[PDB]
């Protein structure tokens, strides 16, 4: 499964 | 070892309306799972046979999970246009990989995420996994933003857990594909050029997963033509060396394929 | 700006015979950005049945796809692939080799 | 920076109605809550930059969406009488500030649901004089003052002193008594005491009055029934110095 | 999904006040808010590490290293602090911008009383009519005052004044009818208050 959350840049 | 890799994609289209978001998922040398937003039918779709029965559960969440990545990168691209100084002429790129590294013993090694604007190196997640490392002077606004909100803790789960996890579970959907190993068809053939020169190619056809050797042998180190491991198309891999060789005197020249679907390293010739 | 040259291969799945069945593989690599346009190419002419892979990309950011046919070889007829790229001043044809 | 429109409103069962948002300027996240009377604020819709990005159990007749700018609205359709609640409005999501994550209200809407319309009624505001044997034995004062017949609990009750506000002595009654609390949709009822000094109120040059800012219906409104209109009005009781 | 105890907390002005927060997952951030009636929930602390402990003037709040707990305090309590406390949470693994909230803590402190002198008086009318009020001024603070036992009699619950510019405070609570069987005293008796109360004419 892929990052359920990534980052606000 | 096993490893659960995923790679993003966003891409920024001045008049062309939405920026384009495609992320690909593999287990191993193997990819099980794509999403695009190109499509009308915008969903996490199977690529392996092996995911094509899995459920609708899994399809809903990986949808809802790829959606919002995109809402967010899209909003990414405009904010990074402010650290870089750009305009709404060009198309710029944002790429997002991760993954988690299997050990020898069956539980985790390593793992790594990293974020890269224009297709050059931006913020990294540090080896330890607690906090982000801006490779860029433009990423520190966005890395000293991210440590404060705790945000590697997040990433840390899902790398130390979640991956591991669902990998051992992908393993296991698809034990006759990907714990199967396919060897290489190793053959010689010849091509002349003129009186002096020739050329003897090794041919290794056919092997997964793709980390080959193929090096020829008088330790024969000068001008070696060598091309890169290239998808056969069906799941495979091919690779192939080739050598200068002075017309006659083949036997003094020695192919050496080393791939794990081998007992023993084999050596090879040309048959004429 | 990170501006990468696209690798091009031009090969079959399987040993080329004429008469027999294959598929036409025209691999591009290590190119960046993402907009590539590659076309298959059976004597001077474009072949419309192509199809594409996903995109993906490597550790070194670079992108990578694959461009496939379903293909029967002849001693007579002659393929290459065109590659097309905002690095390549001249829109790249490498013809293909049955033995390279 | 969280705006909401309107702050009161008053519609009967079966009807629709739409509620606005005029999120932070720069807050590209819209959510919107349900508190109810003492039932905790339950999520609803949430929109990021014009998109749908996370629901949670809306009915189906509760429509919402974001618009260009990120200005949102929540449309609430066949209105039953259960959906009376304070809805509220928040605000995050600038890439530009630092703290992200950290939610904005706004001032919610106050939504009320009746069965007939002709149940909503005007506040009743009389002023009253201090007792003489308060002024003695305690040697201060207290004017009281009381708010009565009155429908929904949409009240605003004050009390101003030689033209202006005051609000020191000032004790407005927090919540709202059922005057039949045997009965369904009952008038609800308050209270409120201004304590200035001896002297202050026994100079006849000074002014003590009590206001009540009423919300009601609309002037969209239809009103069949023979009596007044009951709509948003300021009711207040004048009281003057008396030595 | 959250929860905070004790749910009302029934307090003294000047005491110290805590409060819970548990939680049935792993957390990462944790938000403190509080609402007052009819406002809309307003920040006071927000935790990014486990560790910390964070605080604006007499509000503390603290991460707690388990990762599914916070606690918030409040140093000296005011009456102005009379409101209801929101815990919200960052729940570990999930996606952008999604927030868990609690149902609430409602906090209720208490008047700090002096001098508990009552008395009931005779607030007249602007009107040369019957409808009159009766205020009961000044009581005491240990009271559990309830509401109107008969019908045509209504009662109130306790309000605190102050008197900032001559600095002093109080308590008050209103009682009214229409009826003869009416003129204060027979007005609070269900409730029950100590042998010494002032009653005039």
């Amino acid at each position: 499964v892929m990052a359920p959350r990534t980052l606000i840049l | 070892s096993h490893s659960l890799k995923y790679f993003h994609t966003s891409v920024s289209r001045p008049g062309r309306g939405e920026p384009r978001f495609i992320s690909v998922g593999y287990v191993d040398d193997t990819q099980f799972v794509r999403f695009d937003n190109d499509a009308a039918s915008p969903r996490m779709v199977p690529r392996a046979p092996w995911m094509e029965q899995e459920g609708s559960e899994y399809w809903d969440r990986e949808t809802r999970s790829a959606r919002d990545t995109a809402q967010i990168f899209r909003v990414n691209l405009r904010t990074l246009r402010g650290y870089y100084n750009q305009s709404e002429a060009g198309s710029h790129t944002l790429q997002w990989m991760h993954g988690c590294e299997l050990g020898p013993d069956r539980r985790f090694l390593r793992g790594y995420e990293q974020f890269a604007y224009d297709g050059k190196d931006y913020l990294t997640l540090n080896e330890d996994l607690r906090s982000w490392t801006a490779v860029d002077t433009a990423a520190q606004i966005s890395e000293q933003k991210s440590n404060d909100a705790s945000e590697a803790e997040h990433q840390r789960a899902y790398l130390e857990d979640t991956c591991v996890e669902w990998l051992h579970k992908y393993l296991e959907k698809g034990k006759e594909t990907l714990l199967h190993l396919e060897p290489p068809k190793t053959h010689v053939t010849h091509h002349p050029i003129s009186d002096h020169e020739a050329t003897l190619r090794c041919w290794a056809l056919g092997f997964y997963p793709a980390e080959i050797t193929l090096t020829w042998q008088q330790g024969h180190t000068q001008d070696t033509e060598l091309v890169e491991t290239r998808p056969a198309g069906d799941g495979t891999f091919q690779k192939w060396a080739a050598v200068v060789v002075p017309s006659g005197e083949e036997q003094r020249y020695t192919c050496h394929v080393q791939h794990e679907g081998l007992p023993e390293p084999v050596t090879l010739r040309w048959k004429p | 700006m990170i501006q990468r040259t696209p690798k091009i291969q031009v090969y079959s799945r399987h040993p080329a015979e004429n008469g027999k069945s294959n598929f036409l593989n025209c691999y591009v690599s290590g190119f960046h950005p993402s907009d590539i346009e590659v076309d298959l190419l059976k004597n001077g002419e474009r072949i419309e049945k192509v199809e594409h892979s996903d995109l993906s990309f490597s550790k070194d950011w670079s992108f990578y796809l694959l461009y496939y046919t379903e293909f029967t070889p002849t001693e007579k007829d002659e393929y290459a692939c065109r590659v097309n790229h905002v690095t390549l001043s001249q829109p790249k044809i490498v013809k293909w080799d049955r033995d390279m | 920076g969280v705006t909401q429109t309107p702050k009161h409103l008053i519609t009967a069962t079966g009807q629709r109605v739409t509620l606005r948002c005029s999120p932070r300027s720069g807050d590209l996240s819209v959510y919107w809550y349900q508190q109810s009377l003492d039932q905790g604020l339950q999520f609803l819709i949430q929109y990021y930059n014009g998109e749908e990005r996370a629901k949670g159990n809306i009915l189906e007749r509760f429509s919402a969406q974001q618009f260009p700018d990120l200005h949102s609205e929540l449309n609430l359709s066949s209105l039953e009488l259960g959906d009376s609640a304070l809805y509220f409005c928040a605000s995050s999501a600038n890439p530009g500030d630092s703290s992200n994550e950290k939610l904005f209200f706004g001032s919610g809407t106050q939504l009320s649901v009746l069965e007939d319309l002709n149940k909503v009624f005007p506040p009743e505001v009389a002023v009253f004089e201090p007792s003489e044997a308060e002024i003695s034995h305690t040697q201060k004062a207290t004017l009281v003052c009381l708010a009565t017949g009155f429908y929904p609990d949409h009240v605003e009750l004050s009390w101003w002193v030689n033209g202006k506000e005051v609000h020191s002595g000032v004790c407005t009654d927090p919540q709202p008594l059922k005057e039949q609390p045997a009965l369904n949709d009952s008038r609800y009822a308050l209270s409120s005491r201004l304590r200035v000094s001896a002297t202050f109120w026994q100079n006849p040059r000074n002014h003590f009055r009590c206001q009540v800012q009423f919300y009601g219906l609309s002037e969209n409104d239809e009103w069949t029934q023979d009596r007044a209109k009951p709509v948003t009005q300021i009711v207040s009781a004048e009281a003057w110095g008396r030595a | 999904q959250l929860n905070q105890s004790p749910q009302s907390m029934f307090i003294q002005e000047g005491e110290d006040v805590s409060m819970n927060c548990t939680s049935s997952s792993i957390f990462n951030t944790w938000l403190w808010y509080k609402q007052d009636p009819g406002e809309g929930p307003v920040l006071l602390i927000a935790l990014y590490k486990a560790g910390e402990l964070t605080s604006n003037g007499r509000l503390t709040a603290q991460f707690g290293i388990t990762r599914k707990d916070s606690f918030l305090n409040i140093s000296a309590s005011i009456p102005s602090d009379v409101g209801i406390y929101f815990c919200a949470g960052q729940p570990l693994g999930g996606s952008n911008y999604k927030l868990t909230f609690g149902k609430g803590t409602l906090l209720t402190v208490n008047p700090n009383i002096q001098n508990p002198d009552p008395a009931v008086y005779q607030l007249r009318d602007s009107k040369s009519s019957d409808k009159s009020v009766c205020l009961f001024t000044d009581f005491d603070s240990q009271t559990n005052v309830s509401q109107s036992k008969d019908s045509d009699v209504y009662i109130t619950d306790k309000c605190v004044l102050d008197m900032r510019s001559m600095d002093f405070k109080s308590n008050s609570a209103v009682a009214w009818s229409n009826k003869s069987d009416f003129a204060c005293a027979n007005a609070f008796n269900n409730s029950i208050i100590p042998e010494d109360t002032f009653f005039p004419s």
